[PDB]
């Protein structure tokens, strides 16, 4: 196989192998699950567990503005490159029009920023996938970006290592999300997330982040302190 | 070329912006039949005092931005306050380059109840009231509008505000040199901005104190 040496080489079957490799970087990151309701969006990310006494803590969830937010998966050293740009652009927009940038415009910005990096020789595709969570005049939006540059407006999604089981759970309850309320949304999201962890590991405040953004609710991250309202009572009931 | 004065007032439910339809070249009344009220998007309208080239360029630059934004992406069109904010930021940015946009603008707009009326200078100053006026209308017209507002703060009616708009346009015609008696009134209600056909306000020049014998300095 000599047709993956560069990002600017087409295989005889019209494939870009560097991008098909970059997708494997997302398929091996920490699992995250996003669930979009009628008035709220809930992201639930599974961080790294403490080794019996010691707590390694890495920022996967980011706030981009009062109404936006994003959970990355894959190489974080690219997620920060994109979060700096998204923050800069939502600020350049709130400075001109003095209002929050609409999601349908920010998703396209992310798409173009990705695509600009998959067409030249001295570049490489971002090996990081995003879960955008926003709210504007038109209501809650949940996107998902891939390394190839696509953007998908989702109703409920999950990505990361062994996220196929999270999707297999979500593809049974995703028809009733427009009616379940906030607590029910965060419970659906946590139940879907805990379905991607290892065998003998369960969800608890130590290894879970819960971000929420809705109509009257700015983007709030939830770590150990107040995650207990949604996390301390939680059982993976089969 | 340069426009005249603009006045504008909020009534119960909408905005009214009146402006004379004339462009002057210094002291010469050059073009008396041109429209000075532009309207941007489907909710807002603008009218500028002073140089016409600068207003013509700025209004074009902020009308390209609205339609593109709405056509490219599936988003709602910009509210009045946001397109005015963009107007203000662009005027200030042109001023920092010593490339001023030498025209005081009055900006009106209505979107589903939240009625908006603002004004922006050319140095970057912006403000918002229940009555705006640029050019000489800030001295002659504005006091009358302010009194007609405060004599009943509950909110004027549409006819009761059109009356005072005519009464101030009359004085602006009397006491402003570079002005003519053919105005236009853009009325912005919930449906959207609507520019009226040119009309003329009646005058009075038959005081007895103007008789030839009396005004005589023999």
């Amino acid at each position: 196989n000599e047709y993956d040496s560069d990002i600017t080489t087409w295989s005889p079957t019209g494939r870009l192998f560097q991008i098909e490799y970059a997708n494997e970087a997302v398929n091996n990151g920490s699992a995250t699950v996003g669930v979009k309701g009628k008035n709220f969006v809930v992201l639930a990310a599974l961080k790294r567990s403490p080794v019996a006494e010691l707590s390694s803590y890495q920022e996967k969830v980011f706030e981009i503005d009062e109404h936006v937010g994003m959970s990355i998966s894959g190489l974080v050293a690219d997620g920060r490159v994109l979060a700096r740009y998204l923050r800069t652009e939502c600020m350049n927009y709130r400075y001109m029009y003095s209002n929050g940038m609409p999601m349908n415009q920010m998703a396209d910005m992310i798409g173009e920023k990705h695509q600009r990096h998959i067409q030249c020789s001295g570049k490489r595709p971002f090996g990081v996938g995003l879960l955008l969570a926003g709210y504007d005049r038109q209501g809650p939006h949940l996107y998902q970006t891939v390394p190839s540059g696509d953007v998908y407006d989702y109703k409920a999604t999950a990505m990361g290592v062994r996220s196929q089981a999270s999707r297999t759970y979500l593809e049974r309850h995703f028809e009733h999300f427009s009616d379940c309320t906030l607590d029910e949304l965060v419970t659906h999201a946590l139940k879907a997330l805990a379905s991607a962890t290892s065998e003998g590991i369960e969800l608890n405040v130590k290894n879970t982040t819960i971000a929420i953004v809705g109509k009257d609710t700015p983007f709030t991250i939830f770590e150990e302190e107040s995650a207990r309202k949604y996390l301390d009572g939680f059982k993976m009931r089969p | 070329a340069s426009g005249g004065s603009v006045i504008a007032i909020k009534y119960k439910g909408g905005v009214l912006m009146a402006a004379d339809t004339l462009l002057s070249y210094g002291s010469l009344a050059k073009w008396p039949n041109i429209p000075r009220i532009r309207l941007l998007g489907s909710h807002s309208a603008v009218c500028a005092t002073g140089s016409y080239a600068d207003f013509q360029m700025m209004a074009k630059q902020v009308e390209d931005n609205i339609e593109r934004q709405k056509m490219y992406h599936n988003v709602d069109e910009l509210s009045p306050s946001e397109v005015f904010s963009y107007l203000h930021r662009s005027i200030y940015q042109k001023r920092c380059d010593f490339d001023p946009c030498l025209c005081q603008m009055v900006f009106i707009g209505v979107r589903d109840g939240e009625t908006f009326l603002a004004g922006v200078d050319d140095v970057g100053t912006r403000w918002e009231d229940d009555c705006i006026a640029t050019g000489y209308g800030a001295y002659i017209a504005l006091p009358l509008l302010r009194q007609a507002l405060e004599k009943n703060p509950d909110g004027l009616s549409r006819g009761e505000a059109m009356r005072i708009l005519t009464d101030c346009l009359r004085v602006l015609f009397y006491r402003e040199c570079r002005a003519i008696n053919k105005f236009q009134v853009a009325d912005a209600a919930s449906d959207g901005v609507r520019i009226s056909e040119p009309f003329d306000v009646e005058t009075h020049w038959e005081y007895e104190g103007y008789c030839f014998e009396k005004t005589a300095i023999i």
